[PDB]
């Protein structure tokens, strides 16, 4: 009952959750790495590696990996974030060991053929071109760049085209040698899984991994805490039909004691879409204002992003480049945050938000894959897994007061950073935002 | 069955109550009604859609606003959906809230108010929804396939309500539909992670005194006819490439038919997809449609095998999307693929193909069942249809015992037009397409040229 844990001699942590009445499972290897472990010339390597890890290992050619997974009915996948590198598999319980084997093989014994490395440069460029058509993604990459100015967290995951064209097999092997240490990784499993056996297979297939020489427990401080830099970037682009704005303030990290309170406050502001509404039976004064007299925007979305040592909390706005005065929708958002700071919120909306939050965090923990995802990410970024019942408790105890407290701390006399893409002439300044907000 | 911790019983009024699994981090529950577009006939067309869009509005004992708000406080993870053979109300909620959610479900299922305003709202909103559905080929083609496969009756009765019929859906027809189908004997209450004893308590408390209206039994068996149909080419947008589409099928099997596992394996062995297929291994790039079609012809942007299986009939076949220029080759390409599954002594199905397709089938079933909501829906529909829940073990075993000949025998049976379901369907093919009709050529002649289908009854 709950999540069993074990540490291998090289530092690797094995976290598992057995699911009764199942015959399948998910296993995944999580590494504290990602793009935040790269430098300016290095930037884009982790993602590049993710494409290559499927092109062949010292034990299996590309087509050999695919064909093997397909024959037993398993699934192989992976992703790179600013904080982690993750590879995972889904399979019938009989194939779990075959899965751990293949995961270790793909993560640590990848061939990295020079021909492959060149053919892929093109795939990544294509990839980057497509992301450029996703205005929300673009706005958020820029926001990260100016908010975490000249810091690791401020860099994108794909990296600049310049680096995508210059990354060498050396860069790749270097990144691997530097970051893949047992004390920086978690092997997480859920479903029809035997914790003891999974630990053995872990040692067998992952035991060869180098321990860092200066080991640090999974959730302990990397080094100097990222620092939130106030800033603004107006990216004028008069050809876009819609204008996209992101406004942020220093948020909360995964382990912050006020983590859930931050999410609860995000839920109290919520989202809105000009066509769909709020997704709630009763709209906040903000949602009502946004929809009034012709509408003030096309939509707005509250967001909270967390990292092991930092976080961003704010609003993402999409407006009609020809019909909306962005300044009007921004006034309303600030007014709403000030409403929270002033305590003018009902018990009902606070309980509505807690219910929404509980649902989003717990009812979504359905299959083994979502559960492995929660186990792996929590342990690799925090060093532990709060159980569904512990998370429920953390949300259930939140009070109207905790929220008011939290907003007055995080949204009063604090720096803000902002990015705008499209028709920028109607977009207000960052000092404008801070004036009205702190006012 | 046994490991499921599956239990089933009935209330005095005929309502079946099914529970399974053991306690967990949260629970799931739902009310399943044996209704759907196949039972609408011409008089109740569109009533299933409107009733499902009216789910959880005001009831006799709960104001609309209070309903909505209490559902939010419960987590908001609920929904009503309907299809050709089902109408279900489902949700997942925290363990302590099962009773409150069952109460709300029973209220909208037994005492909906359906005011003029609520009805006028859903009707207006349905016209817009129908206009959008007709722009999505992924939704339109399957609809045309069914309509022609059964000549617009039962399983082929429109799932998408004709636009011009929406304004005449009155409260009267909605009440007629409810009085015919919403009866305890035509309903199942299922729960996952809730002790059976507790489920009987709550069910008796909210649905126990519900009484039947003893309506006229109007459920017709599906009669597969086969047929053709073609709608005009879709408008050419901006950068998007222009594509023609075609779907070709034959009558398939009922979901409880003995050869259903062999048939699903065949569908997995053909597999296929979009010429893009984004994702890691295990996606099915080694299935025949990828190998013999996508990887061979790119004027083909999509090619996949479908298997619609219902209570008394089904449709099995292949879907293909291609550039207008290739249209003339579409039928033949598809006919060859079907032919090669049983009639080509040199392309017989191999141990490897069948073994892989088998594991992939077991895999998607089991992995999908990892979700409580899916376990719930699967249990509810199974009980609604044949009053029992086939246990997983049995399902797996029947798949593992399959051998190549089994798949070949079933492939031949389907493609030869030799299926004998209760409705005694013709062995004629169903061919439905979007593009200029001329571009596809003599469709019937190509299919006969491959010995597909059945001419003489
Ligand atoms: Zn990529």
């Amino acid at each position: 009952p709950g999540t069993r844990t074990s540490k291998l001699p090289n530092g690797l942590t094995i976290a598992t959750e057995y699911i009764p009445n199942t015959s399948s499972a998910t296993v995944g290897i999580f590494v504290d790495a990602g793009s935040r472990a790269e430098n300016v010339k290095n930037n884009g390597t982790a993602h590049f590696l993710q494409h290559l890890a499927f092109k062949g290992t010292q034990n299996r050619p590309q087509q050999g990996i695919e064909l093997e997974i397909e024959n037993i009915g398993s699934h192989l996948n992976a992703y790179t974030s600013r904080e982690n590198t993750v590879y995972y598999a889904k399979s019938l319980q009989e194939d779990i060991p075959k899965a751990v084997d293949i995961l270790s093989d793909i993560l640590t014994k990848s061939v990295l053929d020079n021909s492959a490395i060149e053919r892929e440069r093109d795939v990544i460029i294509r990839e980057s071109e497509e992301v450029d058509k996703m205005y929300d993604e673009v706005v958020f990459d820029h926001l990260h760049e100016i908010t975490y100015k000249d810091q690791p967290l401020g860099r994108t995951i794909l990296g600049p085209i310049k680096n995508i064209k210059s990354i060498t097999r050396t860069d790749l092997k270097d990144y691997i040698t530097k970051n893949y240490k047992g004390d920086r990784m978690v092997l997480a499993g859920a479903g029809a899984v035997d914790h003891e056996k999974l630990v053995q297979y872990a040692q067998k297939y992952f035991g060869h991994v180098p321990k860092s020489e200066s080991p640090v427990p999974l959730g302990s401080p990397r080094g100097p805490l990222p620092v939130f830099c106030r800033g603004e970037r107006f990216i004028k682009e008069n050809t876009l039909p819609t204008t996209h704005i992101a406004i942020a303030l220093e948020g909360v990290s995964w382990s912050a004691p006020d983590y859930f309170v931050a999410l609860a406050t995000q839920a109290i502001v919520g989202n809105w879409d000009r066509a769909i509404g709020t997704g709630t039976n009763s709209p906040s004064p903000l949602a009502v204002a946004a929809s009034q007299n012709g509408s003030l925007a096309n939509s707005y979305m509250s967001f909270s992003t967390s990292y092991a040592d930092s976080g961003l909390w704010g609003m993402y706005i999409v407006t009609d480049s020809n019909e909306h005065n962005v300044r009007l929708i921004v006034n309303e958002i600030l007014k709403e945050w000030k409403r929270i700071k002033s305590g003018k919120i009902s018990d009902a909306e606070v309980n509505r938000a807690k219910a929404q939050l509980k649902a989003a965090l717990l009812l979504s923990l359905d299959g083994s894959t979502a559960i492995v995802e929660d186990i792996g990410r929590q342990v690799v970024t925090t060093g532990k897994r709060l159980s569904p019942e512990e998370v429920f408790e953390q949300v259930d105890k939140i009070t109207k007061d905790d929220i008011i407290m939290w907003a007055n701390y995080r949204l009063q006399n604090k720096p803000v950073s902002m990015v705008a893409l499209g028709n920028t002439s109607t977009v207000p300044n960052v000092s404008y935002i801070e004036e009205k907000l702190n006012q | 069955a046994r490991t499921d911790n599956f239990k089933l019983s009935s209330l005095a009024n005929g309502l079946k109550v099914a529970t399974s699994n053991t306690p967990g981090h949260f629970s799931a529950l739902g009310l399943y009604i044996d209704a759907g577009s196949r039972f609408e006939g011409r008089n109740l067309k569109g009533c299933t859609h409107i009733l499902d869009r009216l789910a959880f509005k005001s009831t006799e004992h709960v104001e609309g606003r209070a309903m909505a708000e209490t559902l939010e406080l419960l987590g908001g993870n609920y929904q009503c959906t309907s299809s050709r053979e089902n109408l279900m109300y489902q949700a997942s909620v925290f363990n302590q809230d099962v009773g409150k959610m069952l109460q709300l479900m029973s209220e909208t299922v037994r005492f909906p108010k359906i005011t003029e305003q609520e009805l006028q709202e859903q009707k207006l909103s349905a016209e817009y929804e129908i206009d959008e559905v007709w722009m999505k080929p992924e939704l339109v083609l399957p609809e045309l396939l069914h309509t022609a496969a059964y000549s617009g009756e039962t399983l082929g009765s429109p799932l998408i309500c004709p636009r011009g019929l929406i304004p005449s859906i009155s409260k009267y027809y909605l009440l007629d539909y409810r009085n015919k189908f919403y009866t305890p004997e035509n309903t199942v209450a299922a729960f996952v992670g809730v002790p059976h004893e507790k489920a009987l308590e709550l069910t008796g408390k909210y649905l126990g005194d519900w009484q039947s209206t003893h309506p006229p039994i109007t459920k017709k068996v599906a009669q597969y006819t086969g047929g053709e149909s073609c709608i005009p080419p879709a408008p050419v947008f901006g950068n998007l490439p222009e594509l023609f589409h075609i779907q070709i099928g034959f009558e398939g099997l009922p979901i409880d038919h003995p050869d259903i596992y062999a048939l699903a394996t065949l569908q997995t062995l053909l597999g296929g997809g979009g010429s893009f297929s984004a994702g890691g291994p295990g996606k099915g790039m080694y299935s025949r449609l990828y190998t013999h079609v996508l990887n061979q012809y790119y004027f083909v942007e999509n090619c996949v095998a479908f298997n619609h299986s219902y209570s008394d009939s089904g449709i099995f076949g292949i879907s293909l999307s291609c550039i207008p220029q290739a249209a003339p080759q579409a039928v033949e390409v598809i006919a060859q693929q079907m032919y090669n599954t049983f009639a080509n002594k040199d392309l017989r199905l191999t141990e490897d193909e069948v073994s892989r397709a088998k594991n992939q089938l077991k895999s998607s079933l089991l992995m999908n069942l990892e979700s409580k909501l899916v376990e719930l829906e699967d249990m509810g529909r199974q009980v609604l249809m044949h009053g029992r829940k086939i246990p997983v073990n049995e399902m797996i075993s029947k798949i593992e015992d399959l051998k190549p000949d089994d798949i070949s025998r079933v492939a031949e049976m389907i493609f030869t037009g030799n299926v004998n379901n209760a409705g005694n369907g013709k062995g004629r093919a169903t061919v439905v397409m979007q593009g200029d009709r001329g571009s596809f050529g003599d469709v019937e002649n190509v299919l006969k040229a491959y010995g597909l289908g059945n001419s003489s009854s």
